């Protein structure tokens, strides 16, 4: 009765974009990027693979409210590696370990019985 | 128009002025027919 | 082949127990996630009533004929309703069934998923088949009716996500379980004199080496090998939750790679 | 899930669980006054007839009563009755406020003083929300 | 009322298995926690789906209209 729509999780809406990138005011070199329509499945994705990049400093996201689907990254990179960047090589890298995760998972499975 | 009897399953399509009960039982006590324009149901 | 690795240990129609070594604990996890609420799937998702004089109520059977399993194999050649540019439903983006059940015996007469009936033109797609394991071939029931009792019933089965409600939700059970002798000290195990006979031993223990009182603890290790089970209700095969987990999770990594590449112009 | 609140598995909610039928019976009567005096059972017309509702009656049939079959929801008349006092002042039942559903059964009997009378039924189903208690 | 198209907390299917459930029980004489066994039921999430399910459409038949 004062429910949201359930679409509401993975539809954006009237002129949401899907990232919001912003200057990070606190420390140089750091922004914050705000993920409408998505959670945990996403942002403990991105940030535990940020962590990995020895070159960037401090990665963390969060979901300030559970009624809302969206969360914030928080990403600062070492002087002149832009954290865009940062964020860039760090999805691909997911990317391709689930490119190979399935490869192998294929072949894994052509291999049974019952 | 219609009114399915109670205890008698038919279709009593009678008026005003015609009051109860029925046809071919003795009980007054009559339902109304379900509606022709068709509902919709979300199936959750 | 290279990064990730899996290792089938057994697998069916409906199982496939395995191992995920050489990953991230967040993969493994986003995995499961996306496993349970985000590869789609086709469910019956708006009935209109014609007749029914049945023991239940027009809504109440309404909700089951949603959880009602329906083939969703060739899912992905089908279209969202939101999406495809006709109005209301299509054949592109919809499988339309039929459920007609009048009892005519003096016995009960019972309404399986068998009774559905499609309708629309599936055009060769494999899809919208109720799925029947009930070994007698009446899979789910329905519903019951007494002698004079009729339920009349068209049933638009659409492409939805389990995000969206749970009918839609490929998978059933995922177990999944690390570290099964909490080398990393994840948990610290509650006892009353004793951790080790009090807590029963996971069955994935014959799979590592016991930790030895002779060393101390290992501080740098990281959570590794995983031991996943994905159990499937059936509208897409085991194989198929797994990998189109995989596919579905990467997809959406990806969206938001081309979104930075949006915001670049000018 | 703190101070005697609780935490519902969404998921398992759609799946039915506790989920609730919800029946509410309305009833009305033609007049219990006069011998030149009766009020009637139809769907009034704002034609002179004032006392009307901010409702539509639209969803009524000839004889002043909803089919088992509409849905009804906000403040949406289901009995049409009128007191002719000397053309005619409104009497109708409009579904409850705050509620909202679908027609379920009408009764249409008579009572024991040869009155017509008619008892409607509406159902909704009630599904776990925030805030309900358990 | 009726079986349950699927478990709440899993997701798992047990609609298709009432009758059998209860053939398992009466025709071939065998216990609810084997009968419920062999229909594949092994977490008890979905296992008391069936055997705390209490069928009320039986009695609902049994009026007329
Ligand atoms: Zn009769
Ligand atoms: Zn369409
Ligand atoms: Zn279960």
């Amino acid at each position: 009765m004062n429910a949201p729509d359930r679409f509401e999780l993975f539809l954006l809406g009237e002129g949401e974009s899907k990232l919001k990138i912003d200057p990070d005011t606190k420390a140089p070199n750091a922004v914050v990027i705000t993920f409408e329509k998505e959670d945990h499945t996403l942002g403990n994705l991105i940030r535990a693979e940020l962590l990995n990049d020895r070159k960037v400093l401090f990665a963390a996201y969060k979901v300030e409210h559970p009624f809302f689907a969206r969360f914030k990254l928080r990403i600062q990179t070492t002087e002149g590696y832009d954290p865009k960047d940062a964020l860039k090589n760090a999805c691909n890298s997911i990317i391709n370990k689930l490119g190979a995760l399935k490869t192998n998972f294929e072949t894994e499975w052509n291999l049974q019985t019952l | 128009l219609k009114y399915i009897c109670a205890e008698c399953s038919s279709k009593l399509s009678l008026s005003r002025t015609d009051a109860v009960r029925c046809k071919d039982c003795g009980h007054r006590i009559l339902l109304k027919a379900r509606t022709k324009r068709l509902v919709q149901f979300e199936a959750r | 082949e290279e990064g990730p690795q899996v290792k089938i240990r057994e697998a069916s129609k409906d199982n496939v127990d395995f191992i995920l070594s050489n990953v991230d604990l967040a993969m493994a996890n986003s995995l499961r996630r996306v496993m349970i609420a985000e590869i789609p799937t086709l469910a019956i998702d708006s009935v209109e009533v014609e007749t029914n004089t049945t023991v239940l109520a027009d809504e109440f059977i309404a909700h089951r004929l949603g959880l009602i399993p329906l083939q969703s194999m060739d899912i992905e050649q089908l279209e969202y309703s939101r999406d495809c540019f006709c109005e209301d439903h299509c054949d592109k983006c919809s499988v339309v069934l039929t459920l007609q059940a009048f009892g005519e015996s003096e016995s009960t007469t019972n309404v399986y998923s068998k009774d559905l009936v499609i309708v629309s033109n599936l055009m060769g797609r494999n899809i919208g088949h109720p799925i029947i394991q009930d070994k007698e071939g009446n899979g789910v029931l329905i519903c019951k009716l007494r002698k004079g009792q009729e339920l009349k019933l068209t049933c638009v089965a659409k492409k939805g996500i389990a995000k969206e409600h749970a009918k839609w939700g490929p998978a059933a059970a995922i177990e999944f379980e690390y570290d099964p002798w909490n080398k990393l000290k994840h948990t610290d195990y509650w006892y009353e004199q004793d951790s080790a006979k009090e807590w029963p031993q996971s069955k994935n223990c014959e799979y590592e080496d016991p930790p030895n009182e002779g060393d101390p603890f290992d501080y740098k290790a990281q959570a590794d090998t995983f031991y996943m089970n994905v159990e499937s209700v059936g509208s897409i095969p085991v194989d198929q939750v797994v990998v189109r987990g995989i596919d579905t999770l990467q997809k959406k990594v990806a969206s938001i790679l081309l979104a930075l590449t949006q915001m670049d112009q000018d | 899930n703190q101070e005697d609140s609780m935490i519902m598995n969404q998921s398992s909610i759609d799946r039915g669980l506790f989920r609730s039928l919800f029946f509410r019976s309305y009833m009305d009567q033609e007049k219990k006054y006069g011998m030149s005096i009766t009020e009637t059972f139809e769907k009034p017309q704002r034609t002179n007839t004032l006392r009307m509702k901010h409702g539509t009656y639209d969803k009524l049939d000839d004889d002043g009563l909803i089919a088992p079959g509409v849905r009804v929801s906000g403040e949406d008349v289901i009995i049409g009755k009128t007191t002719p006092i000397s053309s005619k002042r409104d009497a109708s039942t409009p579904l409850r406020s705050t509620e909202n559903g679908i027609v379920d059964q009408v009764l249409v009997t008579t009572n024991q003083d040869g009155l017509k009378f008619v008892k409607v039924r509406v159902r909704t189903t009630k599904i776990p929300q925030i805030g309900d208690k358990f | 009322m009726i079986v349950p198209v699927r478990c709440f907390s899993c997701g798992k299917v047990v609609g298709d298995k009432w009758e059998s459930y209860l053939n398992l029980l009466q025709e071939d004489e065998l216990d609810e926690g084997t009968a419920l066994s062999r229909l594949g039921l092994k977490r008890y999430c979905c296992r008391r789906m069936i055997l705390t399910h209490v069928d009320l459409i039986e009695k609902f038949l049994r009026y007329n209209p």
